[PDB]
């Protein structure tokens, strides 16, 4: 469970970066990260 | 909101707005041709000086 | 209290100041040679 | 510290300090290499 | 080699050995050691 | 209000500002009074010498009459 | 292909005292000019 | 070219009084910010 | 036989829920690893 | 060429929100330019070329 | 007496096109208020 | 050629009177 | 070519001032339409 | 001795219509007369 | 010179009659 904390670790400031990564290939004409609704603070 | 022939082909080229390349970017490549282009400014400027004249330029009217 | 020696003002003030009475040292001498 | 002199002293000598230096110059138009004499 | 291209080409040299680098290996090298705080 | 270092009137008020400063400043004053009662400004520094404008070859007010070379005339014009 | 209506166009609000300003500065320039167009 | 040299010995003995009489702070200042 | 869907064609209202289920993919990813089993990916992407 | 431009100078002033001004996101109108940028210059990068 | 032969146009076109540009702007904002 | 400078001499003197009788008073709120 | 050195001063003010009066006019009417 | 103000002084109310009519007849007269200025 | 100052004001005539077909304003029934 130290390592699996460890996993969830690198993802989860990661996550915000990697759905731009795997929308930019199914998308083209905007760039959609920034129409991500993400839930706010 | 009005569709033409026009403006759906050209939406794909104004789809997107605010996308963006990530932190700190392609900037050096940018400023490395910049201080290519400076130099390259910086040559053309004495060249036309004759402050750095070369060998067969003569910067003068006798030319073609 | 305790204030530090040196800092970017040591420098800003010393620059024209250290050519200012070199300078003045250089201009009362000169007027007391002649042609 | 605690050597602290009153300002105000030498105020006056920095002051004919920097009169003593300008007082020379003018002093310099008058014998030298530009006085015409 | 041209002898105003050479002397146009050692101020390349000096124009940057004495103007950049001390510029900017002397912020750099004062600016990392004197590190702000932002924990407060 | 503050700025984080010595305060001027806290300086001059200091006496190891006055140690540093009865055998400096002075001495920047006597290095340029050397600087020209030795001569050396008028080497180093391009001024002629006030007995050393005009020569016996040379009444004719120098000016530099060509751009290109610039140098061998000034030396032809001593 | 068909029209509508703008949600635009705010107008224009130059004042009395700022129509003599400007009044003013043309006929400065009328006196000073006018010498030099002949 | 001995007359440089008479010119600068006021520029070193300047520098040299800076050595002894402060400098002691300064190595501590130097100290300063870990570096 | 698979093209890149233009944004234009698909519909702002329309992709806003498309965007967050991207993040909502790896969101219940990084729930299951924690959670040491895949039991909760497995079961919420059947019939999806 | 100047009438011609005139003519279509005056058609863009009565007709505008031609599906092109707005971004998909909201319906503000709102433009591209560094993406723009890229098919301005091209443009002209094969016009002083054929120069 | 000898004089440019068009100063006569260009001073009275340099003082009226902008002071009549300038004299539409207020009866532009003046009659706004008056309660229509 | 003569008669443009007082043309407009007399139109830069006339707007000296028309602000001094037709200001907008300054009405204190 | 013969010309009364007069007319491009006269042709130019018959045009201008009463159809910038005619200008000045319209819109003032614009204005009021607002209700502004 | 003391101001008031006008109950009085209805605006003007030129149309967008009666402009053009304005505008066409003085540039007829400009075309009509200008030959005669000169 | 006179050559300019008629087809100035012939082409500010023939201005109007473009600008009086494309922007009269539309009459409205009631
Ligand atoms: C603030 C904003 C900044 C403004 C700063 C700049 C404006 C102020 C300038 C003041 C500093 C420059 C002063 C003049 C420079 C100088 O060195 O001037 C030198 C001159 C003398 O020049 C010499 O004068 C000589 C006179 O010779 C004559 O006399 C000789 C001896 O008899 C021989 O007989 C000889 O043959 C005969 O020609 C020769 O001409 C020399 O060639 C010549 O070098 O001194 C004189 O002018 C004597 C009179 C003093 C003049 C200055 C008084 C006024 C200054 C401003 C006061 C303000 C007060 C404000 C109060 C608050
Ligand atoms: C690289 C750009 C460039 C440059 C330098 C020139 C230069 C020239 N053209 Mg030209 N031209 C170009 C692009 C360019 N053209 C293109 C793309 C077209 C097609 C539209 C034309 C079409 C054209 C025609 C039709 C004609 C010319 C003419 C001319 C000549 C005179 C006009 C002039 O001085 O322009 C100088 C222009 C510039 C200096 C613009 C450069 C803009 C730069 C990129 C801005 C960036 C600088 C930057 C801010 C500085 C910081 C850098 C660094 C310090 C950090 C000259 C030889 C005319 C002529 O009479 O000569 C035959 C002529 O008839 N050209
Ligand atoms: C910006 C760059 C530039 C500039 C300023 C010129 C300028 C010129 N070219 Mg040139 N040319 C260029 C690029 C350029 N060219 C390029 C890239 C090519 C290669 C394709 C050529 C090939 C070329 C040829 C083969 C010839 C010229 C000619 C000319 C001259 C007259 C043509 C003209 O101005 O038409 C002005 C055109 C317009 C303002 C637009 C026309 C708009 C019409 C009204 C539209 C009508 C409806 C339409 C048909 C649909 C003029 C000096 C001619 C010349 O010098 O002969 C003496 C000539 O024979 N050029
Ligand atoms: C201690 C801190 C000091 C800080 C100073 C920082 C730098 C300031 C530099 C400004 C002064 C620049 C002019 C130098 C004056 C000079 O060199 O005189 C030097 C001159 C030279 O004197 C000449 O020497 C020759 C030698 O052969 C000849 O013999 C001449 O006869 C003799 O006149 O003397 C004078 O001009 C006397 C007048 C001095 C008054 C000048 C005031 C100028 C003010 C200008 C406005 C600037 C704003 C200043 C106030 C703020
Ligand atoms: C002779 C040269 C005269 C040049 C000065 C012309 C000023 C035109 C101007 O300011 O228009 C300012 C006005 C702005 O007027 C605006 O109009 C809108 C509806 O059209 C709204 O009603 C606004 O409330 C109103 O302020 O422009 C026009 O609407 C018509 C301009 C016609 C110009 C004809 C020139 C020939
Ligand atoms: C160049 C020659 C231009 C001549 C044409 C000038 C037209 C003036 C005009 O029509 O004013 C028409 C306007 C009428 O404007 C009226 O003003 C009233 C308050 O002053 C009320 O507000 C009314 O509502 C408003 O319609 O006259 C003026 O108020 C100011 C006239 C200023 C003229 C300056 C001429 C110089
Ligand atoms: C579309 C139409 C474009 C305009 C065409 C202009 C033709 C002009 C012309 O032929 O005028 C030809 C004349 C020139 O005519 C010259 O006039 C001189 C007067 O002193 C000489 O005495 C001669 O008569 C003659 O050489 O044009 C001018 O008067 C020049 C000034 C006015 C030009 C304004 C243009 C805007
Ligand atoms: C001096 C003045 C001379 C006359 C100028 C008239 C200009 C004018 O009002 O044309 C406006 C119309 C509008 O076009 C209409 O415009 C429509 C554009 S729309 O549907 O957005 O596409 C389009 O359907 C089509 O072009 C046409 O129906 O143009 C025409 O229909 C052409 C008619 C013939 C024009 C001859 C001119 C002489
Ligand atoms: C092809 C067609 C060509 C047409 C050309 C038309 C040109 C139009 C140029 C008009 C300029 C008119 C200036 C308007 C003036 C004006 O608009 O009022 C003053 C104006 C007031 O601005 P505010 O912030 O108060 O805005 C309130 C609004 O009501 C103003 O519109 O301030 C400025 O505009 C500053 C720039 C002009 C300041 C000029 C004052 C200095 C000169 C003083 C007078 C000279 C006396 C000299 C004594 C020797
Ligand atoms: C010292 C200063 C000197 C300044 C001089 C200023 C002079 C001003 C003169 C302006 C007159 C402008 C006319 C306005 C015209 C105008 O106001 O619009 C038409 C106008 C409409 O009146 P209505 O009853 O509709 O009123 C509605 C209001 O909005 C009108 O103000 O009817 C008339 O005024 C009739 C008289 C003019 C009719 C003229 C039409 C005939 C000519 C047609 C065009 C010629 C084509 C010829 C083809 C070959
Ligand atoms: C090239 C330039 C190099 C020259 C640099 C020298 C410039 C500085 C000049 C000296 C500074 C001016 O000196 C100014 O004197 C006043 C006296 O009223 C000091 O005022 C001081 O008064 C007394 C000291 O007895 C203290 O109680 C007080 O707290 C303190 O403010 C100011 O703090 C200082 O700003
Ligand atoms: C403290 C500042 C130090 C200034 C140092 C100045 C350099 C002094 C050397 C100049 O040397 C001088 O050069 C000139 C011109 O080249 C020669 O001429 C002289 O013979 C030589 O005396």
């Amino acid at each position: 469970g130290a390592k699996r904390l460890e996993i969830a670790q690198v993802l989860t400031q990661n996550a915000e970066l990697i759905v731009s990564r795997a929308a930019n290939r199914i998308f083209t004409g905007g760039s959609p990260l920034a129409f991500l609704e993400r839930p706010e603070e | 909101a009005q569709r033409t022939w026009l403006g759906d082909r050209l939406r794909p080229l104004n789809s997107e707005y605010g996308k963006v390349a990530p932190g700190w970017g392609t900037t050096p490549l940018m400023g490395v041709f910049m201080g290519l282009f400076f130099v390259f400014l910086l040559i053309i400027l004495q060249i036309y000086n004759s402050s750095l004249i070369l060998e067969n330029v003569s910067v003068d009217w006798a030319n073609l | 209290i305790t204030y530090p020696i040196f800092t970017v003002r040591w420098l800003a003030v010393h620059t024209l100041a250290v050519p200012t009475v070199f300078f003045l040292g250089a201009i009362a001498a000169m007027q007391f040679i002649q042609r | 510290g605690d050597a602290k002199l009153p300002l105000w002293l030498i105020a006056t000598v920095a002051g004919t300090g920097v009169l003593v230096v300008v007082g020379l110059f003018f002093y310099g138009a008058y014998v030298g290499v530009g006085s015409a004499l | 080699m041209t002898p105003s291209l050479m002397n146009f080409f050692y101020s390349l040299l000096a124009g940057l050995l004495i103007i950049v680098v001390p510029a900017t290996v002397g912020l750099i090298f004062i600016s990392q050691k004197d590190k702000i705080i932002r924990r407060s | 209000g503050t700025t984080g270092e010595r305060p001027f009137g806290d300086i001059i008020t200091s006496v190891r500002y006055w140690v540093i400063h009865s055998l400096t400043i002075p001495a920047l004053f006597i290095a340029g009074w050397l600087f020209v009662s030795t001569g050396l400004a008028y080497d180093a520094f391009g001024t002629p010498r006030p007995n050393e404008y005009f020569t016996q070859e040379r009444q004719e007010l120098p000016i530099i009459t060509e751009r290109q070379d610039s140098k061998t005339q000034i030396q032809q014009f001593i | 292909m068909d029209r509508s209506r703008n949600p635009n166009k705010q107008p224009v609000e130059l004042n009395r005292t700022s129509l003599y300003l400007g009044l003013l500065l043309i006929f400065v320039l009328g006196i000073l000019f006018s010498s030099y167009f002949f | 070219d001995l007359r440089i040299v008479v010119v600068l010995l006021p520029l070193i003995v300047a520098g040299g009084w800076a050595l002894f009489k402060i400098g002691s702070a300064a190595i501590s200042q130097a100290q300063a910010f870990m570096k | 036989g698979f093209r890149p869907i233009n944004v234009s064609r698909y519909g702002p209202g329309n992709m806003t829920k498309s965007l967050r289920d991207l993040s909502w993919f790896l969101r219940y990813t990084t729930y299951a690893i924690v959670a040491g089993d895949p039991n909760i990916i497995a079961v919420n992407v059947r019939g999806l | 060429l100047s009438g011609l431009l005139f003519l279509a100078a005056v058609w863009h002033w009565v007709y505008w929100d031609l599906e092109l001004f707005t971004d998909p996101r909201t319906g503000e109108p709102a433009l591209d330019l560094p993406k723009m940028f890229g098919i301005h210059l091209f443009l002209s990068g094969l016009l002083c070329f054929g120069f | 007496m000898e004089v440019n032969d068009l100063g006569f146009v260009a001073s009275i076109l340099f003082v009226l096109v902008p002071s009549v540009f300038l004299l539409i702007l207020y009866i532009q904002t003046q009659s706004r208020e008056g309660k229509e | 050629e003569s008669v443009a400078y007082i043309l407009v001499l007399t139109l830069a003197l006339g707007v000296l009177f028309f602000a001094i009788a037709f200001r907008e008073p300054p009405r204190i709120g």
